[PDB]
RNA sequence: AAUACGUGGGCCUUGUACACACCGCCCGUCAAGCCAUGGGAGUCGGGGGUACCUGAAGGGCGCGCACUAGGGUAAACCCGGUGACUGGGGCUAAGUCGUAACAAGGUAGCCGUACCGGAAGGUGCGGCUGGAAA
RNA sequence: GGUUUAAAGGGUGCGUAGGUUGUUCGGUAAGUCAGCGGUGAACCUGAGCGCUCAACGUUCAGCCUGCCGUUGAAACUGCCGGGCUUGAGUUCAGUGGCGGCAGGCGGAAUUCGUGGUGUAGCGGUGAAAUGCAUAGAUAUCACGAGGAACUCCGAUGCGAAGGCAGCUUGCCAUACUGCGACUGACACUGAAGCACGAAGGCGUGGGUAUCAAACAGGAUUAGAUACCCUGGUAGUCCACGCAGUAAACGAUGAUUACUAGGAGUUUGCCAAGCUUCCACAGCGAAAGCGUUAAGUAAUCCACCUGGGGAG
RNA sequence: UCCCAUUAGCUUGUUGGUGAGGUAACGGCUCACAAGGCGACGAUGGGUAGGGGAACUGAGAGGUUUAUCCCCCACACUG
RNA sequence: ACUAUAGCUUUACAUUGUAUUGGAUACUAACUCGCGGCGAGGACAGUGUAUGGUGGGUAGUUU
RNA sequence: AAACCAGGCCCAGGCGACUGUUUAACAAAAACACAAGGCUAUGCAAAAAAGCAAUUUGAGGUAUAUAGUCUGACACCUGCCCGGUGCUGGUAAAAGCCCCAGUAAACGGCGCUAAGGUAGCGAAAUUCCUUGUCGGGUAAGUUCCGACCUGCACGAAUGGUGUAACGAUCUGGGCACUGUCUC
RNA sequence: GGCUCCCAA
RNA sequence: ACCCUUGGUCAGGUUGAAGGUUAGGUAACACUAACUGGAGGACCGAAUCGGUAAGCGUUGAAAAGCUUUCGAAUGAACUG
């Protein structure tokens, strides 16, 4: 996960109103998906990093719970975010 | 923490493993 | 006369599966006697299912055609039995061989796993204290 | 009714269904509450009456305390809509680590080979022997080669658990504290299922120094298939893949809130967040636990029901 | 409104429709498009049993059985 | 089995020399090999004669 | 199925994994080969093979390669012995031999000894006695199948025990069918 | 004819 | 017999390996279903090669055959 403050700020500006909104469900889902992809890339090389695995799984669980909250609150926002991120698979 | 309780289980395990090792290689 | 006095009992603490009190308790194999129960070339039954072929009465359908109980056939399944031979287990006594555990039980004990031994068992590797002594 | 030690916590997590849900405002009326109505022989309960009494028979009052229908109530649970920031999460900053994976580097020790010096033993035990040695051992110096483990620091710390300790770097993960930042209950647990999971063991290919199951020899013994000694093969090492077990233990499942004192100790500023020992109340059969509970309570999961047969 | 998950998938008139026939009567009850229906709130299969009021029992919760009595169901050597 | 022998192997002489310090070391020029003179070896190796081992691989025979 | 044309099937054993090869002209097989396993030799003018030699093969390959030799897919495995025999080390004008050590997936052995047969099999392609004994199959079974074990005289790479598939292989029993037979 | 696939090239 | 160089031949039918595409599925690979694909000392069977069993022949049509039957038939194949 090549993650830094500049990338986090760019993600928060892209998803969610204003760049200071680090806590929005959309911002959190975007951040989780970004580091999930990067951790997958790391694992394909370090196939024996069982600690980076299950950290990946805990990130996946967090993203799923945020998506379930979006289901319970506003379905249209969930459709928009999964369309913009290409999550469902 | 008497000891006889574990001795009985140890005996049973010995007998079972001896049975299996005798039955191996025979078909 | 000779000859040096330094190397079985009591008190405190500790462990115990002993309380007839270590001349104690106690495992396991082989041999003996009863009881129950597994595996087995095979072999004998019981009813149900599937498919096929035949097929009554009584309706239906157009002196004949479906429908069907029942019959035969095959299979396969399920439920039972028996079988040369071949394995554990329980109980009773105590014949035989040892002493594995209980005290640091005389090689601390136990857990997992592997190999090996007439048997209790032994050894290797890792773990635990439900171990003394320190 | 229970689960530290009597039987009984899953090896540890993640997570599906399910179960439970901080605070506040407004609706609804599913649960809940209330009223009215219908419906529900004999036997069984107070009072009689008849059997000469009694069993018994019979009448009447007291049970209907279930189900159904229909009217109301709105505190709580549920459902719907809105709000809040304490729970939860994201951000920022500080600090920390034997946390994981991968690549490089190092010294001590041990084994083997070659050469130099030197000769009567070395090794081992309670005592010995097997063993190695004048065809030149042990000992000592140099050259060469290879494998494995990391003294002192070092008892603490980290990790979900199993576990993690030479040095260094790269890539990751994560804990704790605060923020004058953000979202606004987004939570807890979790049958299935999935992942990880000491040692030993299995397959393929490398490697093979030490130690060492099996095995061989020498001793001790009444015998010694052991304990002791000398050898010695799998294994112990690496990569990939199986396997899924443990006294996988704190013999103590996970969350949340609350409730005394002492003595130490690690970390960032008196105070958290830890990590260890005595010990109030309370709990317990006792040993004991005691703010890291086995105390006081709530939610969910696992498991137990005399011993053997029998995992 | 009983046990077994060492029983997890079952179903092709089977689920719905149109029409017709048939019946005391509605209906896949029967006969000539669509692919649905039932299922861990336990379908399907296997085993066992007639079901209630009574009766007995217990402080109650509950448990046992339906011998005689009453109600409902099933049957009359086997189809 | 007896007796030979191909092949293999040992040593001596020849091929085959020089120096140091003999018994080894060193040298290059005989000799050998490689690349297209240079490089690597080196009096060894290989070859001839003689000689001791071995030799059902082969042969002639006996029984 | 219209004639012609055009699988018989099932149950159970031994051996050999399999497709192949072989005694032209009496043997097609269980024999040979085989993919695969082990051991040994070989550092390159390689070892090895032909040739008096030159030279050629090996191979223009280089230890994941080449050669010699045994075993014969695969699964579970492959015990004890270095005493004997092989192999490896330390005279003519030094080898050897000795001695010591090693080597069994080397040959060989597994009864005073070097060790006195482990697992697994067993009246067997191995058992003389012998048509051993018991059970099955048949009216009757010297063959067959399943067991037992005093194995004349099994036994672990001259491999042990199994094994799906395969076979103009050897062997036993059924159904179908028939001039094989009653005849 | 070309194309595709394959290794024994 | 074996080898070397250069050529040729193998009717017809069957089965359905690797691989690929499309749906589901995963953090991502894996993995399930359909379609496709066309491998093989694969199957049945002519030519062809071989020679199992029986019958016949045995001063034979033939100094090794004939008839029926049977094995292989894209391969360690057959053949000039
Ligand atoms: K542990
Ligand atoms: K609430
Ligand atoms: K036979
Ligand atoms: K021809
Ligand atoms: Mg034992
Ligand atoms: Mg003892
Ligand atoms: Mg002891
Ligand atoms: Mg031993
Ligand atoms: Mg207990
Ligand atoms: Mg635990
Ligand atoms: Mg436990
Ligand atoms: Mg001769
Ligand atoms: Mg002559
Ligand atoms: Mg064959
Ligand atoms: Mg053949
Ligand atoms: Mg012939
Ligand atoms: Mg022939
Ligand atoms: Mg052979
Ligand atoms: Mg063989
Ligand atoms: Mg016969
Ligand atoms: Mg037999
Ligand atoms: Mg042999
Ligand atoms: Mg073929
Ligand atoms: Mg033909
Ligand atoms: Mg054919
Ligand atoms: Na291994
Ligand atoms: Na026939």
């Amino acid at each position: 996960m090549y993650l830094d403050s500049a990338k986090k700020a760019e993600l928060f500006e892209k998803y969610g109103k204003s760049v200071k909104d680090t806590g929005s469900p959309e911002s959190q889902i975007a951040l989780f998906t970004f580091r999930i992809a990067h951790l997958t890339e790391h694992l394909r090389q370090n196939k024996k990093d069982f600690a980076t695995e299950r950290s990946l799984k805990m990130l996946v669980g967090k993203r799923r719970r945020m998506l379930d909250y979006l289901i319970k609150v506003d379905i249209e926002r969930y459709r928009a975010i999964i369309k913009e991120l290409g999550i469902r698979r | 923490p008497n000891g006889k309780k574990r001795k009985r289980h140890k005996m049973a395990t010995h007998k079972r493993k001896k049975r299996l090792k005798k039955n191996r290689h025979k078909k």
